């Protein structure tokens, strides 16, 4: 019983590991989309 | 009550032209001073309270019939809805979901154009052997020179074809689009109205 | 269910990075 | 759960990289195509 | 700045869908080109074999198919400046209505119960006042009754 209690308590741990690095990816994701799009808006701004 | 309901009928509500209801001022209340006749010349005036008063029950019973709503599962209070409203509860995606889709979407429309990098590349020596073999075989200046016009007509017509198909194709998108616009529009009228 | 909620979310944000660059792209070759 | 994790950084990585890669692609293509 | 973020979203959606389609649109005609520059290759190559041109056809054949050239480009050139981008454009601008009608249906689903609910607690006041009415009109034939029976 102490066992599989030390295996779900990592297991949580690896669960807020896994949530926080996918959020980060997340946040770079964004940031890339927001300056593309704003280059885009830009060029095409002055386009037309 | 159907007195009242034609005083209360609304009238800006009413499609055609308003109908002055003198005559339901005036019939209906001969009918109902008849019945009114009977029902005072028939029955004594305190079971006329009795009755008055289990009438007044029934209503604040119907009134506390639909107060009485919370019966239901308290767990995330929202969206008070029609009474048995399941069916047409469809799951519209929110803000986001539709996006996300519409996302979906696009992520298979950029699968599709790396398929077609793959088949363009893949294809694309074939014309190139096909000009080159043009360019092996024993032929004039003036044959190639109608080789060259004739493959740059062929380009032409086909691909202004192909143009001719994809601009209607999104043309009739943008008249669905509007189609759906157009009950955008008459559903606004309608809370306009309802307000 | 929080993480299904992100999945989705970041889903949403993925593709439209991937229709982001495809459209730069698509400006730097065919212009 | 964690299956479906690499699943989706898996896809996510992929399409990252194919968008990355289609400006070779499109570059070589439209250079055949500017070449007689 | 929720809002802003989602309008933003919208726009972005519009902004990648401005080319989105016009990608797939120019891809398609040109590999429909291509294709027919293929079949072309392959049929003349085919053809040059058994029929031989005389020179005054190679240059009436020449008149011909540049003269089709020239309307079939300019009709061409119709169609890449202000026909294909202004509908891509209007179908990016055209991209709200997922939004809006579920926004309006929910709204209507809602005030189709607040018009009924509403005309229900009207009926439950003009089924008052009927009561009030026939009750304050029984007292009135009875004061009648009253003074005419003085």
């Amino acid at each position: 019983l102490e066992k599989e209690t030390k295996f779900q308590k990592e297991r949580l741990s690896d669960l807020k590991h896994m949530r926080y690095r996918i959020k980060d990816d997340l946040t770079t994701i964004r940031h890339s989309v927001v300056e593309k799009q704003g280059e885009w808006h830009k060029k095409w701004k002055e386009f037309l | 009550a159907q007195f009242l309901q034609n005083l209360l009928l609304p009238q800006a509500k009413r499609g055609s032209l308003p109908t002055p209801h003198d005559d339901h001022f005036g019939t209906s209340y001969q009918q109902w001073l008849s019945s009114v006749e009977t029902l005072l010349t028939n029955h004594p005036p305190g079971h006329v309270l009795a009755a008055l008063e289990h009438l007044a029950a029934e209503r604040e019973a119907e009134i506390r019939s639909l107060c009485s709503g919370d019966g239901l599962g308290d767990t995330e209070i929202s969206r008070p809805q029609a009474p048995d409203q399941s069916d047409s509860s469809q799951t519209l995606p929110s803000m986001v979901h539709l996006i996300q889709e519409g996302w979906r979407t696009v992520g298979v429309l950029v699968s599709q154009r790396s398929t077609l990098l793959k088949e363009r590349q893949v294809l694309t020596q074939r014309l190139q052997g096909l000009v080159e073999e043009v360019e092996r075989r024993v032929l004039g200046s003036s044959e190639r020179q109608v080789l060259i016009l004739g493959l740059r007509r062929c380009c032409l017509w086909t691909e202004l074809k192909a143009l001719h198909d994809q601009s209607q194709e999104l043309q009739d998108a943008a008249g669905h689009r509007q189609l759906l616009l157009r009950e955008l529009q008459a559903k606004q009228q309608r809370i306009l109205h309802w307000r | 269910r929080r993480s299904f909620a992100q999945v989705l979310e970041l889903s949403a944000e993925a593709s439209k990075e991937a229709a982001l660059a495809n459209q730069e792209v698509w400006e730097e070759t065919q212009g | 759960t964690e299956e479906l994790a690499e699943n989706i950084l898996k896809w996510r990585k992929q399409q990252n990289e194919v968008s990355s890669c289609i400006p070779k692609i499109l570059a070589e293509e439209s250079y055949l195509y500017k070449h007689d | 700045e929720i809002l802003e973020e989602r309008r933003l979203e919208m726009a972005r959606l519009q902004l990648a869908y401005i080319c989105a389609q016009h990608q797939l649109i120019h891809l398609k005609a040109s590999n429909s080109s291509m294709k027919s520059s293929i079949k072309w290759a392959e049929e003349s190559l085919h053809s040059l074999t058994s029929k031989a041109v005389d020179k005054e056809n190679l240059d009436a054949k020449i008149s011909s198919l540049t003269s089709e050239i020239m309307k079939l480009e300019k009709e061409v050139t119709q169609i890449k400046d202000r026909s294909l981008p202004a509908v891509v454009r209007e179908n990016a601008q055209l991209l709200n209505m997922p939004v809006v009608k579920g926004d309006f249906d929910l709204q209507i689903a809602k005030q189709d119960y607040y018009t009924a609910r509403q005309e229900l607690v009207l009926n439950q006041l003009i089924k008052q006042k009927a009561s009030f009415e026939l009750l304050q009109l029984s007292y009135e034939i009875e004061l009648r009754k009253h003074r005419d029976i003085y």
